[PDB]
RNA sequence: AGCAGAGUGGCGCAGCGGAAGCGUGCUGGGCCCAUAACCCAGAGGUCGAUGGAUCGAAACCAUCCUCUGCUACCA
């Protein structure tokens, strides 16, 4: 079925093909960035060079980025062109079909059970749930998949509107599976050049201080990596909360082993 | 050659296969060692001695002698370094005399 | 623990992993294995036990027999006795030093805690071979003579060329101790005879006489790899120092201070130098724990040091004194010296080259060994007897003893002379 | 041992959320009187193990092992 939020293209707009058939004129194409809907490409708007092989360039199974160039509305011919691509609008395309792919493929496991023996079905599904989680978010560059996203972490976005059987588990199960483990970069950088022989106990009380205002029982990641390098993965949110255990846990480790003798690094 | 013209106007050929000297006295086998140009060419005789091998009329344009491989050389009466080539062989005729036990068993083709 | 120290030295290409696991059964070993381009070039360190079954052959565990297998061409079988337990007799310790002339400096180093040595020499080459020598002038300058020469590499030199060899360098040392000291022969492709060594090892080297009650003072000669494992970090519970006690029962939760210091912040001068205070964890020799460090052996002070100062080998020839030890730590030092009529440790087949070497010039860099330390310093004066030296990181000075005076002839130093500070 | 890569389906390099990806080679065909250049065509097959989501996993994501690259120590 569908896999965009309008059923037919624009003008100028960027999108993706399958290629099913080699013309002579240039290529008859079906879309998989839309309906299974007939999009013809012609021959002199595929490149501004030479053409020697032809089978080097376009042949069928290939997903190619294009541009529309004009539709008629009323009797469904989508004319299309390679002519204007830049790698950079590949790398836009490509996100959105693969994001398209994940998002229909979640609202596949609601069709499974439901009446689906008409193809329809998963139309009816794509209308009524997918608009209302990306018309809200289109304007700022978002997909379905971060209204999805956004629920599986804080949920409230998809009891906000009508909330689905069985799908919740599923839902949840396939975010959190695909979309995680789930991650810190967070590594604490931290130099020391003792003079000291009680410096030994002096880390332990420095280490266990890397977060300020926790319980004494916090579990964190200590890694020994080099005798004067002290890397600590702090606690793992998302590295945009752990910001300030970062920071401020560097200055509480180089300011404890100063007061025990000799200068170190800052 | 890759077919071309011109070749036909004489005496197509070929080898109706066939048959075999030797040796004789002063008239021995050898090696291609190079393949220098202009005309002549290297070649170690089989005994130890090395020499320089020269072509013989006919031969000329109407036998190419790739490197490496036996072939058959007259010594000149009197000269040493230079010597005179004769009759080549085959391949197979010369892993044929090898296998007979002729020629010494140390070159490989 | 340890009992007395048997040093192991011997010039290039003789095989130093054959004969050491014979005499102590623990490898020498050290940085970059790898193996040895050659013979070891490193301070190696062993310790080991020597008992006896009422024999003067030495037993393995398995003391009913033992069979070799330094090579398979033949077998090389020896009969230590049979079994029923063994006595044990002491605690032995080696100091494997470097066996490359280049290496001079920190031979000498390793060389002045030993209490004996085994001048390993090597058939191959030349018959008053330089570094034999070299070693055995140095040896009775430190205060030793307890020597026993060993001929380790004779497997295939035939009994001519050995026999001149050992005849030439007994003859080229004629003012030098060497008349009273046995030459074994042995084998080392086959471990034979090396049952007889065992006998001369607790004959011309008992314990020399030593000093328990006198202050603690530990020399060490070789860092700590501590630490760096798990779990739990970082840095260490702290650094462990290879040293050897010359003086000095070293009791355990003993404080420490190590004495050539470590310099203040912005100084404008040669001085102000600050001991390190550190106390010790633990006292570990061979592989049984102890309470005690006795002098007289080679033990392994684990002290409340932290990982950087020995996170390589920093801690060379480095004076340890328990506790505000009196030693006087030097910046600039009044040598006595007098020099050597040749230039010892080269000369080679053809007269090139080893004569007279002119007189020391000032503000010229020289390594004097002082102790166990190696420092370089310049001469600011030079007088024949009498020699100022300004050295670039202090020496504490144990006792005014004896140094060792080198002078930088082409590549690297090599030894003119020696003397007492004043 | 910290970090990185890989654990062939001809070779060599290993490409990404669709079951050989890229470059190359070998073998055959085409063009040409012929060669080169140029154009086409190939090939038994979980891609180290233990798991999860999945329609499916060298490849989507984990838990383990091994070999190497850079850094480097326990031994």
């Amino acid at each position: 079925c569908r896999f965009y939020q309008h059923k037919f293209p624009e003008v100028e707009d960027v999108v993706m093909v399958n290629v099913r058939s080699i013309a002579e004129m240039g290529a008859y194409v079906s879309l998989l960035e839309y309906n299974n809907i007939e999009g013809m490409i012609l021959l002199s708007e595929l490149s501004r060079r030479r053409i020697r092989s032809i089978n080097k360039l376009i042949r069928i199974g290939r997903n190619e980025c294009v541009v529309v160039i004009r539709v008629d509305k009323e009797k469904g011919y989508i004319d299309l062109s390679k002519r204007r691509v830049s790698p950079e609008e590949a790398i836009k395309c490509e996100d959105k079909f693969t994001k398209s792919k994940t998002v229909y493929s979640i609202l596949r496991h609601v069709a499974e059970v439901l009446e689906y023996t008409k193809d329809e079905q998963l139309e009816s599904l794509f209308q009524r749930t997918a608009w209302v989680f990306d018309d809200k978010y289109k304007r700022p560059g978002y997909g379905a998949y971060d209204a999805f996203k956004h629920a599986v972490s804080d949920p409230s976005i998809l009891d906000s509107l009508d909330l689905n059987e069985d799908e919740r588990e599923v839902l949840i199960n396939n975010i959190n599976r695909r979309l995680t483990p789930q991650a810190v970069k967070i590594r604490a950088d931290i130099e020391v050049a003792c003079y000291g022989y009680e410096g030994i106990d002096a880390v332990k009380e420095a280490l266990r201080a890397g977060l300020n205002c926790s319980t004494e029982t916090m579990p964190i990641k200590i890694n020994l990596i080099a005798p004067p390098r002290y890397v600590m993965t702090t606690t793992t949110l998302e590295r945009t909360e752990g910001l300030s255990v970062l920071n401020q846990a560097m200055a509480v480790i180089k300011e404890k082993i100063e007061e025990k003798r000799g200068v170190f690094n800052v | 050659k890759g077919g071309k013209n011109r070749r036909r106007g004489k005496n197509e050929n070929e080898s109706e296969k066939r048959e075999l000297v030797f040796k004789e006295d002063g008239q021995e086998y050898a090696q291609v060692i190079k393949m220098l140009g202009n005309g002549r060419l290297e070649a170690m005789c089989f005994d130890g001695v090395k020499r320089l091998c020269h072509i013989r009329g006919k031969l000329r344009k109407k036998v190419w002698i790739n490197t490496s491989d036996i072939i058959l050389v007259g010594l000149r009466d009197y000269q040493d370094n230079k010597a005179d080539v004769i009759l080549k062989y085959n391949a197979d005729e010369a892993r044929s005399l090898k296998a007979y036990g002729e020629l010494p068993e140390h070159a490989k083709i | 623990q340890a009992t007395i120290n048997i040093g192991t030295i011997g010039h290039v290409a003789h095989g130093k992993s054959t004969v050491v696991k014979a005499i102590s059964g623990v490898h020498t070993v050290r940085f970059k294995n790898e193996l040895e381009r050659n013979i070891t070039i490193k301070l190696g360190y062993a310790n080991a036990k020597i008992y006896k079954l009422d024999d003067p052959s030495c037993p393995r565990p398995e003391c009913y027999r033992s069979c070799g297998s330094s090579t398979p061409d033949e077998f090389p079988t020896d009969i230590p006795g049979t079994k029923g337990n063994f006595k044990l007799v002491r605690h032995v310790s080696f100091v494997d030093c470097p066996g490359h002339d280049i290496l001079m400096a920190t031979m000498l180093n390793g060389a002045a805690v030993m209490d004996a040595a085994l001048l390993l020499i090597a058939g191959n080459e030349s018959c008053p071979q330089p570094q034999t020598s070299e070693h055995l002038a140095a040896i009775e300058i430190m205060k030793l003579k307890h020597i026993l020469i060993l001929q380790n590499k004779i497997d295939l030199v035939k009994e001519s060329q050995a026999k001149e060899q050992y005849e030439q360098i007994l003859a080229f040392v004629q003012g030098t101790v060497a008349e009273g000291a046995p030459i074994i022969p042995i084998s080392a492709q086959l471990k034979y005879n090396i049952e007889v060594v065992c006998e001369y090892i607790v004959k011309k080297i008992p314990v020399p006489p030593r000093d328990f009650t006198s202050e603690p003072r530990l020399i060490v000669i070789r860092s700590f790899d501590v630490n760096k494992p798990g779990c739990e970090v970082d840095d260490l519970k702290g650094g462990v120092a290879g040293g050897s006690i010359l003086k000095g029962v070293l009791k355990v939760g003993q404080e420490i201070e190590v004495r050539p210091g470590i310099v203040s912040k912005d100084s404008e001068g040669k001085l102000m130098c600050k001991p390190i205070f550190s106390k010790i964890v633990s006292l570990f020799a061979e592989h049984n724990d102890l309470q005690y460090a006795a002098p007289g052996g080679l033990i392994g002070v684990g002290t409340k040091i932290d990982p950087t100062l020995c996170r390589a080998d920093r801690m060379v020839g480095q004076v340890l004194g328990a506790v505000g030890a009196l030693p006087e730590i030097f910046t600039e030092l009044e040598i006595s010296y007098f020099l050597l009529r040749r230039l010892l440790g080269v000369r080679t087949e053809g007269d090139k080259k080893a004569a007279k070497v002119q007189k020391l010039s000032k503000n010229e860099v020289l390594m004097v060994n002082i102790g166990s330390l190696s420092t370089g310093g310049r001469v600011s004066a030079v007088k024949a007897d009498l020699g100022k030296i300004v050295l670039t990181n202090p020496v504490c000075t144990e006792v005014g003893e004896k140094i060792a005076l080198s002078r930088r002839v082409e590549k690297h130093w090599r030894l003119i002379g020696w003397g007492q500070i004043r």
